[PDB]
């Protein structure tokens, strides 16, 4: 499926991901998209941190929907 | 106190906070926007009536008179 991955910093991309992938398989779909450190990477659905070694179903996250990426201050 | 100007901002995402650093913000509440400009990512918010500071992130806090009232 496909989920709206927006960065703090306004890049909103697209992610082609699998409902049972976890946020670790994700963050990697990511490294390879934009290239961006899962540590770093705190993804935030309806106010819900998302945990690496859960997966989209896990926190119960639908296709097509907005998920925030904020990054941690690592970056910084 | 010397930070008295407490810049008021409005949480529209409703974020529970597991870490004590971390600011859990329900959503509708009112925030007050401490440091701004130390982080991009992650900013320093207290609940105004909870008085809790703390990280939270930078687009789910959304300052009040600025863009939420041009009408």
């Amino acid at each position: 499926m496909q989920i709206f991955v927006k960065t703090l910093t306004g890049k909103t991309i697209t992610l082609e991901v699998e409902s049972s992938d976890t946020i670790d398989n994700v963050k990697s779909k990511i490294q390879d998209k934009e290239g961006i450190p899962p540590d770093q990477q705190r993804l935030i659905f309806a106010g819900k941190q998302l945990e690496d070694g859960r997966t989209l179903s896990d926190y119960n996250i639908q296709k097509e929907s907005t998920l925030h990426l904020v990054l941690r201050l690592r970056g910084g | 106190m010397a930070s008295k100007s407490k810049k008021r901002g409005i949480v529209q995402y409703d974020f529970m906070a597991e870490s004590q650093d971390e600011l859990t913000i329900k959503s509708g509440d009112k925030v007050y926007i401490l440091d701004d400009k130390k982080s991009k990512d992650w900013w320093m918010c207290q609940l105004v009536d909870s008085g809790k500071s703390g990280l939270v992130p930078a687009q789910f806090i959304e300052p009040v008179r600025d863009k939420k009232h041009t009408e």
